[PDB]
RNA sequence: UAUCUGGUUGAUCCUGCCAGUAGUCAUAUGCUUGUCUCAAAGAUUAAGCCAUGCAUGUCUAAGUAUAAGCAAUUUAUACAGUGAAACUGCGAAUGGCUCAUUAAAUCAGUUAUCGUUUAUUUGAUAGUUCCUUUACUACAUGGUAUAACUGUGGUAAUUCUAGAGCUAAUACAUGCUUAAAAUCUCGACCCUUUGGAAGAGAUGUAUUUAUUAGAUAAAAAAUCAAUGUCUUCGGACUCUUUGAUGAUUCAUAAUAACUUUUCGAAUCGCAUGGCCUUGUGCUGGCGAUGGUUCAUUCAAAUUUCUGCCCUAUCAACUUUCGAUGGUAGGAUAGUGGCCUACCAUGGUUUCAACGGGUAACGGGGAAUAAGGGUUCGAUUCCGGAGAGGGAGCCUGAGAAACGGCUACCA
RNA sequence: GGACUUUUACUUUGAAAAAAUUAGAGUGUUCAAAGCAGGCGUAUUGCUCGAAUAUAUUAGCAUGGAAUAAUAGAAUAGGACG
RNA sequence: GCCCGUCGCUAGUACCGAUUGAAUGGCUUAGUGAGGCCUCAGGAUCUGGGA
């Protein structure tokens, strides 16, 4: 199958390589998972050793992080709109480590206006001291708060789907939100 | 080598798990990470002070010096982020009881906190293989600019 | 004499790739297949033998078929399976409902029962008791054990607050 | 694949084939001692050889070095042991002389000759071989 | 290739076996266990070739499979089980117990031990980590490991094991001037308290080391293991003590013990 | 263990080779051959081809016995001795053989994993598993479907097997359980203080992500946001807890969640004793097999530095369709152009690259004896490679396996 | 623990280091090539010496030396100390 | 005396040479492409969406 040795491959000086012994398991490669969205798909695959991996093939909800806020939701994944690799992972909404993707909203939504009370965008007796300990600290962002009434988040993957059959991510934010929004539109 | 732009790639450029909430109002606007390489090899002030990003950097990344150590001669600094170097060396051969002069060139990384040029002597500290051909990454410039400012106008 | 095999269709014959838990082929190794012939599923006049399993009777017997019938060779064996193949609720004890086969020994007539299994024993409660006990024995001892280091650890912390006010 | 059987030759013959001089020499040791080959001669000088080799070699050492003071001695005890080495002349200068005829003359078949027992070196071996 | 390797051509085994080269043409290859492979002494060699219990291999299957062989305390029956440095073999039929120690030239003495002594052992610690749930741990040459140690406890230092339970009584640091056992490299078997250590960072740090007849070597500190204070060993020695005598001195001895 | 001799001339001194001489773990052949010990051996040519036979099987008190098997005595009406067959488990990845390929490859010495996998051995290691949490969940233990077998069959033909009828488990597939505590979130209420509260849920391990702790380079202060413990209610916070490496985002832990939810014993053998409210209650001895995580051991995989025979009638070479580097991903056990996208123009060379040759596997070593050298190493040990040639892959901890399968070629 | 250090060659001592081979010690395989044995008694209930040493060179590691031979230094002073 | 070359005889070796000659081995373009693996489907049968 596909080897990983280095022994194909030319040398530094340039030069080409004999043969010396053949393909062995042990550099072998597997192909890609090519992991799309919608309805859950998982295939296990036996690496060394014992040991599964879990190729993820279709997905629709993953656990994704509120970096700043120290909370984290489980949302559908509408998908992809921005890749560093290549360009087609986006336009076949393929999903990979590094893909931009959009998610869900309404779990952080639900979350916030319920600790904050103050709801996004445009009576209990505790829960109104806490609302109250809470402001001066509830000035989000306006790059942020902005997406919420879109009902749609930018999120960048941060797992290997691929290899642990998980999609998760973290909400964009400050720097590095800011850096795809420019490209976001610097090519729409 | 880097200069300018920095966030100069398709990916955002960032140190790993070195999180800056925006929240918290913060005046260097990005919190930065180093450590020192050990072997008491001085971490520069321009890897402190600096902003660039390169994960093969052996005082802002995600490498390890372990092993060897090596000082070579510098000869080609064509390559962005890497160099060559020429490890001179000089080898006995026992019937006629005489040397005879050889030579390696050795690929090795090198953090934009380097300011190296051909000509310079540069220790550089073993590390996990880095790319195809580099197993090495600067660490400390031995040189300076080898008497390059001594030699301006007439008087 | 080439076996058919459900599912191929075709009324040919073709070779297969074939693996363990499948007609045709038992495996002599683990992880072992064979490319093998195989009839298809389709009759034709080629078949050597049709088998043919009845599954209701016509208006007539066929003799040696609907006028002769022969026993399961064996009985039920795990304690459940004697219970349901006589329907008894966990209440009867199953030792006596036990199958007995009977055998001579040319003038001694011997009866021999299967071996009851899943069969709930003293021995076996014994050891459900055990390992209960154990879980239980070694937990309360690692505590403890964290605790005498806790010790060891806090009237450390007393020598060097007894020296850091000596000198 | 076991261990391999060691071995070793334990003789050698002279560069020069036809010498008469070294051809008369090896022949009077041959009816002087009773031997059957130019071999049990061939055979001594190569015992000799090595000896005169290994004593050369102590002496080129540092009087009283380590290696020296401890093979020389146990080479000479060796010498000594069997009869070569006299006991005055015990210190390894005169081992780098010595002589195939020192050798020689204390081999069994000659020893039992040396004193009465069998009055010729020849009856002297047909009485070993038989037993 | 392919896989664990399950034989051992004789010439191949270790030295200090001291196996005859014919006889045979495979030595017994040491099991998995708590010592090295090259740095062993299987239970085979230690009844047939060491105490002479022993005829055949056969021999010793029928000698273990009674039991009547318990190492470290536990019965253990396992021909080729690898018994190792610090150890401590049982008989309790011919009442007899055991310690594996060096000889003077590294290899492995018949040391006949106490009941008394037969109670511990001394285990070098090799690394002390955190374990899982904060319960820090040690784990000593012979591959216990040991929940709880104490916190001064660090690494290179040597720890007396209890063996009856699994326990700790008591650990000596690694300082300057400690009774020090040598297990590798040439010195292998000299003893001498220790003089100095050269640090190198990164690289292998050299202990100075001198004996009572205030000779001197020097060994990687992977092959120091410290045993106790100058003078007081924590275990007795084996005759020799571990000093080394020169070839010449050697000679001497067994050429002044002459007479019968 | 530092030696020479014969042959150019009429004669002579040289240059110089041919011939002589000696050894060969160096092969063949010829002649001759009594004894002891030792004991290489289809390498060279043809990694050419192979008739037949054999070379990998395996059971403990301790997974599975209703052989319509044997044996009877000996307590055994569930089983209980012994045991074919078969299931299950483990092994067949070691060994043995050969030297075709291989020239910076392998190999040797020396390194590296802060760059990973690891059956097994050895040592450690698990009180949490259910559920809107009074009319309750098999735990005194839940499910079938199969071999062997019986019986009906097919083919000239093989370790081919089909239809029908049974029955096991440490096979398959499920599925309950246990102390006390503390901390978090919610919050019915009451009352305005400076503010507190019944009780409700959640908190095993593993998985994935994000976040925070993991201090220490000598000493001190003010303020903002949240919010701790102690009040002699203006206020103080006193003692404040810290692991390893040369080096880490390390070991370890904490927060919010995530998972076609990993493990958390429905197993087996010897013993049968204690305890009283006399339930066949409740307890309970030794050690087998298993089990997650860590350590250890046997490994493996890559990897640093330096070292190869002849060759220029081989001088430039490397990116066709990766050549050299940067970014991101994918893939892998894991680093890495390993592979793919984007981008750049690099990398090696008279200190001989690149190419060719090798009747080239490397090494420990062998032969030859002044010394310096020269020649050899298919071959008893180490490493590598292969199993007619190529490629592919199943099983598995481990094979790109050939006394395994699959295809093509011979 | 902090703060900084011109580069090398050569040489020394040492560490790390498979066995078998080789050099070589001990021991009368009857001798010897070998082997790593064996040797003493109460030879009726055991006593005991061994199973060394050397070599192991290039490269890498570690320590001493400062001759020999290279490198670097301050001259548009952008020199040196505080 | 020595001695050079063409010419002639026998035998041997290598060279050049129409045959766009032949042979073996190693790489390889382009075209065709088995097979297992991965994957989109399929659904004989056989269960509780799954196999
Ligand atoms: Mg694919
Ligand atoms: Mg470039
Ligand atoms: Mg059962
Ligand atoms: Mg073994
Ligand atoms: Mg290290
Ligand atoms: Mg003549
Ligand atoms: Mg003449
Ligand atoms: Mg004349
Ligand atoms: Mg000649
Ligand atoms: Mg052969
Ligand atoms: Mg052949
Ligand atoms: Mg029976
Ligand atoms: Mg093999
Ligand atoms: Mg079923
Ligand atoms: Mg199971
Ligand atoms: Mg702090
Ligand atoms: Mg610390
Ligand atoms: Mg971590
Ligand atoms: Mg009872
Ligand atoms: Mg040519
Ligand atoms: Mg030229
Ligand atoms: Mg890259
Ligand atoms: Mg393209
Ligand atoms: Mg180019
Ligand atoms: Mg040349
Ligand atoms: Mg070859
Ligand atoms: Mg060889
Ligand atoms: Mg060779
Ligand atoms: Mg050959
Ligand atoms: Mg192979
Ligand atoms: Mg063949
Ligand atoms: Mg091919
Ligand atoms: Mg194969
Ligand atoms: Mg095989
Ligand atoms: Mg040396
Ligand atoms: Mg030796």
């Amino acid at each position: 199958g596909i080897s990983r040795d280095s022994r194909h491959k030319r040398s530094a000086t340039g030069a080409k390589r004999a043969q010396f012994r053949k393909k062995r398991k042990f550099e072998l490669g597997r192909q890609p998972a090519n992991t799309k969205i919608g309805a859950k798909r998982i295939h296990s695959v036996r690496t060394r050793g014992g040991n599964k991996k879990y190729r993820a093939l279709r997905i629709e909800t993953g656990n994704f992080s509120w970096a700043s806020e120290g909370i984290s939701k489980k949302t559908r994944i509408a998908g992809v709109v921005y890749h560093p690799s290549n360009n087609e992972l986006v336009r076949t909404n393929t999903l990979t480590k590094a893909a931009i993707v959009q998610i869900d909203a309404t779990p952080f939504r639900q979350w916030f206006e319920a600790h904050y009370g103050q709801t996004l965008g445009k009576k209990s007796k505790n829960a109104e001291r806490k609302w109250a300990a809470r402001a001066a600290s509830a000035k989000i962002e306006s790059s942020v708060e902005s997406q919420f009434s879109a009902g749609r988040l930018y999120a960048c993957i941060s797992s290997r789907p691929g290899q642990s059959g998980r999609c998760d991510g973290y909400i964009l934010e400050g720097e590095e939100l800011a850096f795809y929004l420019r490209r976001l539109t610097a090519k729409k | 080598s880097t200069e300018l732009t920095v966030q100069s790639e398709r990916a955002f450029q960032k140190q790993p798990h070195i999180f800056n909430n925006p929240k918290v109002k913060t005046s260097k606007r990005t919190k930065r990470w180093y450590k020192n390489a050990g072997l008491g090899f001085k971490t520069p002030k321009t890897a402190i002070e600096g902003s660039y990003i390169d994960k093969k950097c052996p005082f802002t990344g995600l490498v390890s010096i372990r092993g060897k150590i090596l000082t070579g001669t510098v000869v080609s600094t064509k390559m962005h982020r890497t160099i060559v170097i020429r490890r001179a060396y000089l080898h006995y051969i026992p019937k006629y009881n005489r040397y005879e002069k050889r030579h390696k060139n050795v690929p090795v990384h090198v953090s934009p906190a380097f300011r190296v040029q051909v000509g310079d002597i540069v220790t550089v500290g073993q590390c996990r293989p880095i790319s195809k051909t580099v197993r090495f990454n600067v660490v400390k410039v031995s040189a300076a600019a080898a008497k390059a400012n001594k030699q301006f106008a007439k008087f | 004499g080439f076996p058919m095999k459900q599912g191929v269709l075709l009324p040919t014959r073709i070779k297969l790739l074939l693996t363990k838990n499948v007609s045709c082929y038992r495996p002599r190794r683990d992880g072992e297949r064979k490319r093998k012939s195989v009839r298809g599923a389709i009759v034709g006049p080629d078949l050597a033998v049709l088998a043919l399993v009845i599954v209701k009777k016509g208006e007539q017997e066929l003799e040696g078929l609907t006028d002769t019938t022969v026993p399961k060779r064996l009985g039920p064996k795990r304690a459940n399976n004697i219970r349901k193949f006589f329907g008894l609720s966990k209440e009867d004890d199953v030792r006596d409902f036990v199958i007995r086969r009977e055998v001579t020994k040319g003038e001694k007539t011997y009866t021999k029962a299967p071996k009851i299994q899943r069969l709930v024993t003293p021995q076996r409660l014994q050891r459900k008791r055990h390992q209960r006990a154990l879980k239980v024995r070694n937990a309360q001892a690692q505590r403890e054990a964290a605790a005498e280091y806790a010790q060891l650890l806090a009237k450390r912390l007393s020598e060097r607050k007894a020296e850091k006010a000596e000198i | 694949p076991r261990a391999p059987r060691t071995y070793s030759k334990t003789y050698s013959t002279p560069k020069r084939p036809y010498e008469s001089s070294r051809l008369d020499a090896e022949l009077k040791l041959a009816g002087e001692f009773g031997l059957k080959n130019k071999k049990e001669i061939y055979r001594i000088s190569f015992q000799l050889s090595k000896i005169r080799r290994a004593a050369r070699d102590l002496l080129t050492r540092d009087e009283k070095d380590p290696k020296r003071l401890f093979e020389g001695n146990a080479l000479i005890r060796r010498l000594v042991r069997v009869g070569v080495l006299s006991e005055d002349k015990k210190k390894l200068d005169y081992v780098l002389a010595l002589k195939v005829e020192d050798f020689l003359e204390r081999r069994l078949q000659t020893q039992v000759y040396k004193l009465g027992l069998a009055k010729s070196v020849h009856h002297a071996r047909v009485l070993i071989t038989q037993r | 290739a392919r896989g664990p390797k399950k034989h051992l051509k004789r010439l191949a085994a270790p030295h200090h076996w001291l196996l005859d080269k014919l006889s045979g043409c495979y030595a017994p290859r040491p099991s998995a266990g708590p010592h090295k492979l090259r740095e062993s002494l299987p239970l085979i060699v230690f009844l047939r070739n060491r105490l002479k219990y022993a005829l055949n291999g056969r021999e010793v299957k029928a000698i273990l499979m009674q039991r009547h062989v318990k190492v470290d305390g536990k019965v253990r029956t396992d021909t080729t089980y690898p018994a190792g440095f610090m150890d401590v073999i049982t008989l309790d039929a011919t009442n007899e117990n055991f310690r594996l120690v060096y000889d003077v030239k590294g290899r492995f003495a018949v040391h006949r031990i106490t009941d008394e002594e037969a109670s511990y052992k001394l285990g070098k610690v090799k690394k002390v980590q955190l374990g899982k749930k904060g319960v820090p741990y040690v784990v000593t040459h012979d591959g216990r490991t040991i929940r709880y140690p104490d916190p001064n406890i660090k690494v290179n230092d040597t720890v007396k094991i209890d063996l009856a339970s699994g326990k700790i009584t008591d650990f000596i640091k690694f300082d300057a001037g400690k009774l020090v056992y040598v297990t590798g490299g040439r010195n292998l078997g000299r003893i001498g308290t220790i003089v100095h250590k050269e640090r190198h960072d990164g690289g292998f740090d050299l202990v100075h080391i001198k004996d009572s007849l205030d000779n001197t070597f020097v060994t990687r500190l992977n092959n120091v293991f410290v045993i106790g204070e100058q003078g007081k060993p924590y275990i007795s020695l084996p005759k020799g003590k571990g000093i080394k005598l020169s070839i010449a001195e050697e000679r001497d001895r067994r050429r002044a013990q002459q007479g019968l």
